[PDB]
RNA sequence: AGCCAGGAUGUUGGCUUAGAAGCAGCCAUCAUUUAAAGAAAGCGUAAUAGCUCACUGGUCGAGUCGGCCUGCGCGGAAGA
């Protein structure tokens, strides 16, 4: 099966922690084409077939991990 | 202090007479009982009560809450008295106390054999509890709480007798 | 353990007491707790 | 002040050791039901249980409290 939207966006940002010693460790960035192959792991819970609602969560998981959105 | 103007509704078996000094009480577990009012002024309207100072004095409270907390609970031990358990758990302790006699198991040299006061009774219808009888509340807590100076519960093993309510403060050796 | 002019931490289960106007330090869980100036 | 009902939920937030049981590093400090209970201060044991804040609500019911200055006492205080 699918993990997580958490862990799922470690495999795609340039995170290894944790956001660790600041200016040392790093978090890198995630792309909205990145992003919208996380939202998929929401398509069978949601009811409806947006995928800017269902990537509107994994935006909000991003924040929960001070994980950029940018492209 | 709201207490000494809170109304103690006298209960049954009990009579109270009163006047501008002096105020006086019977009661089917207590005897004819007066009171001097030397630094307090007290009312009673048939059956509920009321205590204050007789000229103040600053603040006014300072004896009138205590002449009433004593009131409060003579009515009470005047007609069914106060709790009356008085408890052992340790290994070879007995209780064998009778009418005025304080005679006890503790783990020293004699079973105590203790007189004590006037206004007092002791028994004990089972070997592990002591049962005080009396109308007064503090000889009732002073007699136990004068045996409680005899072999004082030890730091580590906490050993003795208890109010039926377990407060010692036992230690542990040191850590290990 | 001393008399210890200064109260000046305590323990919510620490009663502190007054007596012939001087301040005492006594908690019923701590044995060590004890002052008797102030 | 006392007596007394609730200290709940998302949620095992996530990484992690050893349990985590509020009470252990560092990262996220947001959300909900409601009259109302923090991603809660604190103790407690190696761990627990237990104690204990926070907020609302039930009952009596009128005044009550903590500092900052000042006159005067209180102890602090031991010698031939």
């Amino acid at each position: 099966k699918t993990p997580p939207a958490a862990v799922l966006l470690k495999k795609a940002a340039g995170i290894k922690s944790g956001s660790g010693k600041p200016n040392k460790d790093k978090v890198g960035k995630i792309s909205r084409a990145q992003l919208q192959e996380i939202a998929q792991t929401k398509a069978a819970d949601m009811t409806g077939a947006d995928i800017e609602a269902m990537t509107r969560s994994i935006e909000g998981t991003a924040r929960s991990m001070g994980l950029v959105v940018e492209d | 202090s709201r207490v000494a103007k809170a109304p103690v509704v006298v209960p049954a078996g009990v009579d109270v007479k009163i006047n501008g000094q002096v105020i006086t009480i019977k009661g089917k577990n207590g005897e004819l009982t007066r009171t001097l009012n030397d630094a307090v002024e007290v009312k009673h309207a048939d059956n509920t009560l009321t205590f204050g100072p007789r000229d103040g004095y600053a603040d006014g409270w300072a004896q009138a809450g205590t002449a009433r907390a004593l009131l409060n609970s003579m009515v009470i031990g005047v007609t069914e008295g106060f709790t009356k358990k008085l408890q052992l758990v340790g290994v070879g302790y007995r209780a064998a106390v009778k009418g005025n006699v304080i005679n006890l198991s503790l783990g020293f040299s004699h079973p105590v054999d203790h007189q004590l006061p006037a206004g007092i009774t002791a028994e004990c219808p089972t070997q592990t509890e002591i049962v005080l009888k009396g109308a007064d509340k503090q000889v009732i807590g002073q007699v136990a709480a004068d045996l409680r100076a005899y072999r004082r519960p030890e730091p580590y093993k906490g050993k003795g007798v208890r109010y039926a309510d377990e407060v010692v403060r036992t230690k542990e050796a040191k850590k290990k | 353990m001393k008399v210890r002019a200064s109260v000046k931490k305590l323990c919510r289960n620490c009663k502190i007491v007054k007596r012939d106007g001087v301040i005492r330090v006594i908690c019923s869980a701590e044995p060590k707790h004890k002052q008797r100036q102030g």
